[PDB]
């Protein structure tokens, strides 16, 4: 559906789409990452504008000028709540984070904060409403997988993630990884084909 | 003139809307002698040709062909929705002669 | 020469601008005999035509035909804004003669 | 006229299918003279080649070959996954007489 | 042979080098009798024209003026940042005659 | 005929390989008279041309020297990885003969 998730940074629009997105920080570790939160391979979003405001208020107050980044759901976001449980470490921060970031066409707009007052949205000419409005967050039961719990924690021997564990867990961290990259492979792959084919919808066979 | 689709296709005889709202499932190209063709296919099943040009067609309808070709193989990659199609039903697979793309 | 659409439009008769500022709604495409040809809609009811090629075209205006229905495809699946149309309006539905985008 | 891939392909003598479900690894072109050609791989080594036009090629397959190598061009940068290739075997590399895609 | 934009440039009268180093403000196009051109602007107001095609122009560069105005359009609706135009300052708008996109 | 790049460009006397594995730093087009050409670079300074269509070129290589410019232009906007280039090393900038990418 057409649900948006908010993230205060300090990165401004231009690097955004010199980056391509919102990148993390490459380790791919949702526990890792869990413990403006964009380590391990994730970048987090809040559930709402107030959220992301009050989060950017304590963490870059310091910056003159930040980003609040309106952010359509894709299946590259996991509800952390979900996936690592009762094991979420800061459960109240109602988190949902994309695993190797967010690219740019997922970013529906932003607001500029300055001095502490937000703005007045700016969208994004990279954003496809039809393409990301029927898409949602990914289900937890594709996270469970990629928690990324050392193999020791009793999380792989409990529900669950015991049905999900990487082999070795319960080279548990090597997998952990593996699975990550191959996740985050496949999810950009998809979201090529359909920026780069809107790029490609202007050829005309029979003119030449 | 008509002012969609459907008003397009009352013109014709031998044609039919089939009414899919839903992104092409299968894109299908071919450059075999006399066989220069496309096929899409929709998740329930459905099946349906651009047609190799020949006689059936005036001199009009030849770009028009190239450019259906190209419209459905992008469509396709870009996933984007297909709301109808219209066809003609002497042929099988039914010959595509317009589409409309919308959410 | 002109140096926007606006102008351009007053150059011609039965012609006006649309003021749009929206993405494209609905695109439709024909290859059937004599009706090759685009359909748009915008979500507020709007409806214009890249017109048949016919004698009300001079030669080269042929090829700029074929660039608009390219363009209004690659504007309807990027979603690109559309700002003003101008259109012949002597025609049902209307027919575009130039589009701009920004924004 | 055939509904499918496989069934085009066995209309023609010197053909087979290859299955490869996969996303195209390289994509090569050239304009050097005598080898206008494209060539694609993928990951598991497979070659194909879009034959440079000649007098094995009727009239009507010459737009088709065209066609043929902007699909594969597009199909790599969007890493679309191919299904199948009907291919013509008694070329090396073996030679693309149609492509199937499906999600 | 000139190896970027600026050498280039310099082999014509009448040709200046403009430095946007930004993306196109807006696109637009026109398929209108004697008016089948391109015009875009940056966001300082700065307009530029892709010429009709004329009695100044010889056959080669037919094909380059409608490759310029494909090159115009993707680069407007991909944000494309636009570093240098050569173009004709002995025409309004400045008619483009070459471009280069760089970040 | 030959299965890859390498081999493609070893049948040429004048032509090399450059490998470059590294998105395209720049693109230049051209429809200036007698230079409707394209010039590409990369970040570590090394230019290339596609040639203007000339004396040189066989009937056979003017449909390939569009779409190689239809490639690069592509290639650049979508920052595709170019693995080698074949290029006549005869000219300056070297002139592209083929490319290919890979990931
Ligand atoms: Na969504």
């Amino acid at each position: 559906n057409d649900d948006k998730l908010y993230r205060a940074d300090s990165r401004p629009p231009d690097e955004i789409k010199q980056s391509g997105g919102l990148m993390p920080r490459m380790n791919i570790n949702l526990y890792d990452h869990a413990r403006v939160r964009h380590d391990d391979g994730y970048v987090s979003t809040s559930i709402s504008l107030r959220s992301a405001h009050l989060v950017g208020q304590t963490i870059l107050s310091g910056h003159s000028t930040y980003y609040i980044y309106v952010i359509a759901t894709a299946p590259n976001m996991f509800n952390v709540n979900d996936v690592l449980g009762a094991y979420s470490p800061h459960p109240d921060e109602q988190e949902v984070s994309a695993l190797g970031g967010i690219p740019y066409s997922q970013i529906y707009g932003w607001y500029r904060v300055h001095f502490g007052v937000l703005d007045q949205l700016h969208r994004n000419r990279g954003y496809r409403d039809r393409y990301y409005s029927n898409l949602d967050i990914a289900p937890a039961a594709d996270g469970y997988g990629l928690a990324g719990f050392p193999p020791e924690h009793r999380a792989w021997r409990e529900e669950p993630w015991i049905h999900h564990a990487p082999p070795g867990c319960g080279t548990c961290d090597e997998k952990t990884q593996s699975l990550g990259v191959k996740f985050l492979d496949e999810y950009q792959s998809k979201v090529k084909r359909q920026i780069f084919s809107g790029y490609q919808s202007d050829i005309d066979t029979h003119n030449r | 003139t008509p002012q969609n689709i459907t008003d397009l296709c009352a013109e014709y005889h031998n044609t039919q809307i089939h009414t899919l709202n839903d992104k092409i499932f299968s894109y299908t190209e071919s450059l075999a002698g006399k066989r220069e063709m496309a096929i899409i296919t929709f998740k329930n099943g459905a099946t349906f040709q651009v047609e190799v040009p020949g006689s059936q067609h005036i001199d009009s309808q030849k770009k028009a062909i190239e450019r259906m070709k190209d419209t459905l193989r992008i469509a396709y990659l870009t996933e984007a929705k297909v709301e109808k199609l219209c066809v003609w039903n002497n042929k099988t697979p039914h010959a595509i002669a317009a589409i409309s793309m919308a959410n």
